[PDB]
DNA sequence: GGGCTGTGTTTGTATCAAGTTACCTGAATGGTAGGTGGGGAAGTCCAAATATTCCTAGTAAGACAATTGCATTCAAGGCCTGGCTGGTGAAACCTGTTTCCTGGGAAG
């Protein structure tokens, strides 16, 4: 009937943690690439298996946060994360100066 | 023109531990790109280790180093041994 | 061509998404402010360093190992796309 | 005139992958000047150790999850469910894998 | 007279962060050498700017960990360090597999 | 040559030194069994890398260049001895 | 930067402390050095705030 | 035998925006392994500038491209034009 | 006691790949001659490792004091979930154009 908090969102940890599936969209992404290489050349054209390789690797440097932040927020007795986590996540590694 | 791969050598590896088992295109170029890879990270410090040792020469000594560097633990194990028998059979050839 | 307000494309379920491919059952909020932040840096050091590989040889297409390329030089490979 | 049998140094050392293939990427790639006879041979059977080593526990999970082929989920899984392939591989993303299935055993239900 | 406890204590942070002196010592961290060169060659010899060139790379690491095992101990509102601090500080640089 | 009780050698106020570096005012008193793992898990991956090298060129001395060239190899680049 | 740090503690000669310090002061020169030690340096002065004595 | 370096040409540059400078030993060979770290990291990518376009030739024009990776931000923008004065003063002599 | 979502089993076809080959060229091999690089054996000198003591400094320890850390309780806020609406994303279709894409070619 109701469902506890916590039971709808474990059942998406072993969903997504299962399936191969894009999870960002690739129109919503392949514009975000055409704000970011206007700046350094305009009028540039992009193969689709380059804006694929964004995709595949945004989406790799996330996940590797994410498990990374969640391991912050569990460690302060929390379950929850928070942007506190995530930049003191990238001072650790070094990803951010 | 012409891509040169390692496409066609994997399905002679492919159908020799699992002979009844095809594999998609998608998953060959990730087999595909292994290789690549993993061909130039033990050249490449190969390479690296012809100007440590003042030499011009890559021997097939220096390519069981920068092959007990690159791989961990147990494997490094084998394919050291997996090599020198590939070795001993073909010098003893020809 | 200029097409702003998009990164403000990458959705509240998107990052959730993402958020339970890491293993996070519960996130805060103000995630999604940061989220966005931490992607545009990851997207202004590849696309400016793969930018410099397609204008090297003057080429207008930013092409599939251009990135992978790119990806190299960070220390952060990819296979599947060639190189 | 005719000559002999021309037999390949892939057949001449039990290998599979190719030794001539190898032995003009080991001079049209800058690598050294000189690129010994037997070093191609030597790298090409390490090229084929872990090309089954992967293909090995790619054939496994295959298997365990009733498939013929093996997509790349499957070698997403291969890796980083072996430990020392991993630490090969710590770096590196493959494509169209998605992660490992894994609970912190913090999160389960209350 | 009676120092409160955290004076003395951080009267040694601004000392220590000024010096460039040697904190491991040089006996008892190159001894600490002569176990682990043991198992992968027995009877081998150390430059002593090899030796030196360790003394000067273990100590860049573990002040570059705990100063990212600090803040954990801040993040979880506390300031004591715990090896639980560590043990998630590695896991989140992926310094231990 | 086997000299062995020098894990412990690595001392109870030489691992508080260098807490005091990274700017840690208040330890416990279990981190010096912590330390002394996580010292030990460096140098076996920097010894069992250096001798590789020294091997490969059938030196017995492993140099100082060794040393840097195996931290070239896992990203922590060390200057000032060479290399 | 080597030079600056000399003078402001009223040294000669830049020993590899200044070096240090040199680095790691300038933001897009410590980007570059993100990975580097540098030898016989220690590292910038440096508290949280948090552990200020009360 | 010889030792080549750079610590020659550091004394060169330290006594053109610090005349009044000395610098020491230990701070020459972090200043010596400085240049021949960040010689070899612009070469070896224009090194592989070099296969990725499928040309033998280093031009002048691939350590721009290698030096606009390497240096972030401000410095990309002055290290090139801190070059190119360096080429166009060299050109036009000789 | 009931319910919901995940899971499984069976069928058909489209698609993807497996198959075999035709050629044709690219490349892969065979046989050789040449030089060069490297490998090997040596030696004086070189750098590190040890045996020692000596002294000293900080390491180790025992005691004490006070803060912090922990565990609980309190209070509520924030977030998760779901019933709903709709705007866009994507998949399928069509193309002209643009760029490449080596490749060859001319001309200064
Ligand atoms: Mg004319």
């Amino acid at each position: 009937h109701r469902y506890r908090p916590g039971t709808v969102a474990l059942r998406e940890i072993r969903r997504y943690q299962k399936s191969t599936e894009l999870l960002i969209r690739k129109l919503p992404f392949q514009r975000l690439v055409r704000e970011i290489a206007q700046d350094f050349k305009t009028d540039l054209r992009f193969q689709s298996a380059a804006i694929g390789a964004l995709q595949e690797a945004s989406e790799a440097y996330l996940v590797g946060l994410f498990e990374d932040t969640n391991l912050c927020a569990i460690h302060a007795k929390r379950v929850t994360i928070m942007p506190k986590d995530i930049q003191l996540a990238r001072r650790i590694r070094g990803e951010r100066a | 023109s012409r891509k040169e791969s390692y496409s066609v050598y994997v399905y002679k590896v492919l159908k020799q531990v699992h002979p009844d088992t095809g594999i998609s295109s998608k998953a060959m170029g990730i087999m595909n790109s292994f290789v690549n890879d993993i061909f130039e990270r033990i050249a490449g410090e190969a390479s690296r280790l012809a100007h440590y040792n003042k030499r011009s020469t890559i021997t097939s000594r220096e390519i069981q180093t920068a092959v007990r560097l690159l791989l961990p633990g147990e494997l490094a194990k084998h394919a050291v041994s997996e090599g020198t028998k590939a070795v001993t059979k073909y010098t003893s050839s020809k | 061509k200029v097409l702003r307000d998009n990164i403000q494309g990458i959705t509240k379920p998107a990052i959730r998404r993402l958020a339970r491919r890491g293993g996070v059952k519960r996130i805060s909020g103000l995630i999604y402010e940061e989220t966005r932040g931490v992607l545009k840096v990851f997207l202004e050091n590849v696309i400016r360093d793969a930018v410099t590989y397609t204008e090297h040889a003057k080429r207008k297409t930013v092409t599939a190992m251009d990135v992978v390329y790119a990806l190299k030089r960070q220390g952060r490979t990819l296979y599947g796309f060639g190189g | 005139k005719a000559r002999a049998k021309a037999k390949t140094r892939s057949s001449r050392a039990g290998l599979q992958f190719p030794v001539g293939r190898v032995h003009r990427l080991l001079r049209k790639g800058n690598y050294a000047e000189r690129v010994g006879a037997g070093a191609p041979v030597y790298l090409a059977a390490v090229l084929e150790y872990l090309t089954a080593e992967i293909l090995e526990l790619a054939g496994n999970a295959a298997r365990d999850n009733k498939k013929t082929r093996i997509i790349p989920r499957h070698l997403q899984l291969a890796i980083r469910n072996d430990e020392e392939l991993n630490k090969l591989l710590g770096k590196v993303t493959i494509a169209q894998g998605g992660v490992l299935p894994n609970i912190q055993a913090v999160l389960l239900p209350k």
